[PDB]
């Protein structure tokens, strides 16, 4: 009858999500095997170049699921903030039916892309313990709880790039390559207990590295943590992230919907 | 349900109610705890 | 530590109200 | 049924800001089909806009107690890469409707439309007259009560106009149309009442040819 | 005068190559208006593209002695988020006018263009009729034999229409029209002849009518 | 008129044209751009300063930075610039007059200008200060910049033409831009790296290049075995050649 | 080195000459 | 050292007007 508003949003959430689908990996299915075989080509480098120094750094903790812990955080973190910056950019001419509002396009990303991420989590976790690797966490709700803060604070990262840059078309280059640099400082290529120490404390302003710190904390048994890094300055960089993006699209409502 | 959620239910639930039970376990029941440090080496 | 411990919750409480509001205002505002 | 209540709806220019509409109280007529005739530069498509809910008003309020279709355009309103098969899904999808009726309101669509294999191919490989097409035939696959259209019409053949009307005809004694062309003959064949916008400013003509006229000169 | 030499035109889509054109000989009539219509998706614009040197065809060509003007359309030749004078200046400048001469152009598009303050403003922010009458202002801004409208003239006011025709009778002995339009009217009051497309091949039809009743029928 | 007037209308049109859009409205670009080199040297001023001390003392960062960092800026730029073109001007290739190949070169000659201003700048305010900033064998540099400028040219036309049909593999190579700043022994002399790494190193073009400017620009800087001159200008050559052939390919579905 | 200062301040003169020329005719084009 | 910390003084309760009026700017528009 009325089609009460939370109707209208799932019906809306789920011809996005059927959408994208297509132009996210590929037309012909062609992109799923691109992303399922990424890992493993970033893992077979990685270790080829770093097998030794990683053992000679930390022994009792395998390099291809030390790599596996960091890398498919890593890789929900840049894929949400990437998609949701393109989202908004993405459907321009799709807001023109007096129902697709801006934010529906980045949620229906978020939802399809944490969706895959998840799979590929699981694919990858059954082919580490396939070959005998370690791949039961020893405390599975505590992971779960980081990686659900990481995963909204990524969500908001993105949406409030997407609501800022929006007016600036050159500006999402300016963030698109300045996730490579947090490639290589959040400490999922390397541990972060061989950093010399003057240089702790800058490094650790970064909520990512501590977010990966407390998920691989929650995997291995007896892995050591940094001292100084926590949850709660993770957890309030994301609510407060979350809560200024929320309020400047609410700002700016009205100019994204400008097609 | 979802279109039955005011503004006094929501500040109620979210603000008012945690922070009188919060703040009356603390000044009321809370037990204070002493902290003695010494600092050593082998 | 009392009273920094119902500062910060009463901060805490203020930002996830704020959210939960604006959330629940975004889903509102979808009408025909 | 459909009221105006105070909108003022202007643009962020680098000079200033342009006000398109200032205070405006028009209230449209009822069981009538409109000409918005206006002119070059006037604000025809953008209230065409606000009249779908495409955008709200800057400081006003669109009362309607009614259904009315979005803006068909001349540009824009379609998914990029996508075929008008995907697009028409789409649509459809949006609105909450059941697979049998869905897949009945496609062979609608892809019937109203003369167009062959093109129909299974991205919008870029259409011509500039057939996404017109498709628009007007996804437009009337849905009931509403008044559709809005916007210049779409002024790049179909003879058969595109046949169609239009014939289609309308069928749709006769149920739904209106706002029409917004610069095709004066189209505007006394399909609208009975017009709406002229002159410097902001709404004026009604019960008749075609005084309005047209006022047009004219 | 311009001449077809058994040129194709062709797209690439994954079913295969559409042939818009296929072994096309044809000689336009001289010194008369040329009426290219036609139904939707039939020719039109490919063909007014590869009159203006926009693409080239596959197999064949077009031969020619006599200068043609871009295909001014409803889209295209135009850069967004660029101001109308600067791109007017920006053609003025591919064609290497003078500084006097290019000023000249200038402020004669600017007096075609009855437009205020948005001539001083990116292409993105403009309506569909005065982005229209700055392409006509610019295209007539030129010494052409031949100008290629494809209908871009569907969106235009009567006030744009009677510069249009006052500034074509200006200069009516020399240049030429060859025009693209669904609209009959236009058509009829600007062209002598008639050439129809209908699959891949033109016919001429000297008589007005006779081309009209053939493409309508 | 002639066909190459023709073409130098077009080119001068289109430099004009892009020189507004690259600066800005107001020109704020040119308070960018003057202080983009400035930005990267200060911070390894504070990181590496000492190391660079122990590693070679006989040359100093502010100078040793600058000799690598503008020519790679001017690559990078170069081949971003010219990978950009053509979609930016798709609207206006509606005059017969104006090809795909005047944009990548108008944006060639923008990129140029506008880095060797820079590095004019950079090497009177290294001057001002007192620090070394004549080169030795200014023909040499001039002949390596030169062969840099050809390759980076040709990159940049050869991943335009390349990327028409597949956009989003555009936007990787810019990402790939950003690893050759870590590997090109820019930030770093390439002395430090351990020698079982050199030989997969030396593949790489932009390495050699930076290696023979820094030799030709400084007094007594040694250039290490592998690096040498004729790999980079075959390889700057065999790229010109299948870019500008691939083109020739692709002329129209560009247009 | 005499030809070889020559040569260079030649390249440096044809450099900064095409540098100013195309300055010169940006300032002349804008200058009206 | 008074006269550094009139500087970050000012600081502060510039960012604080800025948040705030953001904030109420919100609510206004609510
Ligand atoms: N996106 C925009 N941003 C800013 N100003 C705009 C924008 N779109 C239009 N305008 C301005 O508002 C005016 C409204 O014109 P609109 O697009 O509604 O066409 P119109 O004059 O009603 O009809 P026609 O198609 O016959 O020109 C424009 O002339 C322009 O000055
Ligand atoms: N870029 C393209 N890719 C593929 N097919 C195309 C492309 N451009 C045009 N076509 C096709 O070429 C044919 C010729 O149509 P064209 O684009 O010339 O329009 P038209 O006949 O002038 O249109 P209308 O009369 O409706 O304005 C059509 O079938 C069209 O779909
Ligand atoms: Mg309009
Ligand atoms: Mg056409």
């Amino acid at each position: 009858v009325k089609r009460s508003p939370w109707q209208i949003q799932q019906a809306v959430l789920f011809a996005l999500f059927l959408r994208e689908l297509k132009t996210r990996l590929g037309g012909r299915w062609l992109g799923v095997f691109w992303v399922l075989l990424e890992p493993v080509a970033h893992i077979a480098v990685m270790t080829t170049l770093f097998s030794l120094a990683h053992r000679a750094a930390m022994p009792s903790i395998e390099y291809p699921v030390f790599l596996i812990t960091g890398l498919i955080p890593f890789f929900m973190f840049r894929g949400l903030v990437t998609r949701l910056m393109e989202a908004i950019d993405s459907n321009r001419g799709l807001f023109a039916y007096r129902q697709v509002k801006p934010i529906d396009t980045v949620i229906a990303r978020a939802m399809l892309e944490i969706s895959l991420q998840s799979i590929v989590y699981l694919i990858a976790l059954g082919t580490l313990g396939w070959l005998g690797f370690h791949f039961l966490p020893v405390r599975a709700l505590e992971l779960a709880g980081v990686s659900a803060v990481l995963i909204m604070l990524g969500a908001s990262l993105g949406l409030f790039f997407a609501v800022v840059t929006n007016e600036i078309p050159q500006a999402r280059a300016i963030v698109r390559i300045s996730l490579l640099p947090l490639y290589f400082v959040s400490g999922v290529i390397f541990p972060v207990h061989t950093i010399p120490p003057q240089y702790l404390p800058l490094l650790q302003l970064n909520p990512v590295l501590h977010l990966i710190e407390l998920s691989r904390a929650s995997f291995f048994p007896q892995y050591r943590v940094l001292q100084g890094i926590n949850l709660a300055y993770p957890a309030g960089f994301a609510l407060l992230s979350l809560f200024l993006a929320l309020m400047l699209y609410r700002l700016r409502r009205h100019q994204l919907a400008s097609v | 349900l979802v279109s039955r959620l005011t503004a006094k239910r929501l500040q109620w639930a979210l603000v008012y109610l945690p922070m009188l039970v919060a703040t009356v376990y603390f000044l009321v029941f809370s037990a204070d705890r002493y902290v003695s440090e010494s600092v050593i080496t082998v | 530590r009392r009273w920094y411990n119902l500062a910060t919750l009463l901060v805490v409480c203020c930002l996830i109200y704020g959210v939960v509001s604006l959330v629940v205002a975004t889903i509102r505002d979808h009408q025909d | 049924m459909i009221e105006l209540r105070n909108l003022t709806k202007w643009y962020p220019t680098p000079h200033g800001r342009r006000y398109v509409f200032r205070n405006l109280n028009f209230r449209f007529p009822d069981d009538v089909s409109i000409g918005l005739i206006g002119r070059n530069g006037a604000g025809k498509s953008t209230l065409m806009r606000l009249l779908g809910g495409i955008e709200a008003p800057n400081e006003g309020e669109v009362v309607t107690d009614v259904s009315i279709s979005w803006p068909v355009g001349l540009s824009g309103g379609f998914q990029g890469s996508l075929t008008a098969r995907e697009n028409v899904k789409f649509v459809c999808r949006i609105y909450g409707t059941s697979h049998e009726d869905m897949l009945r309101k496609v062979r609608f669509v892809e019937e109203f439309a003369e167009i062959g294999e093109h129909f299974d191919l991205p919008m870029k490989t259409y011509s500039s007259g057939m996404r017109s097409r498709v628009a007007f035939g996804l437009s009337m696959a849905f009931d509403f009560d008044y559709y809005l259209i916007d210049q779409a019409m002024a790049v179909g053949d003879a058969q595109f106009r046949a169609k239009s009307r014939a289609v309308f005809d069928s749709r006769v004694g149920q739904a209106n149309m706002i029409l917004v062309s610069h095709n004066m003959n189209d505007i006394k064949e399909y609208c009975d009442v017009v709406v002229l916008v002159d410097q902001g400013q709404a004026t009604l003509y019960e008749d075609v040819e005084a309005g047209i006229a006022a047009y004219q000169g």
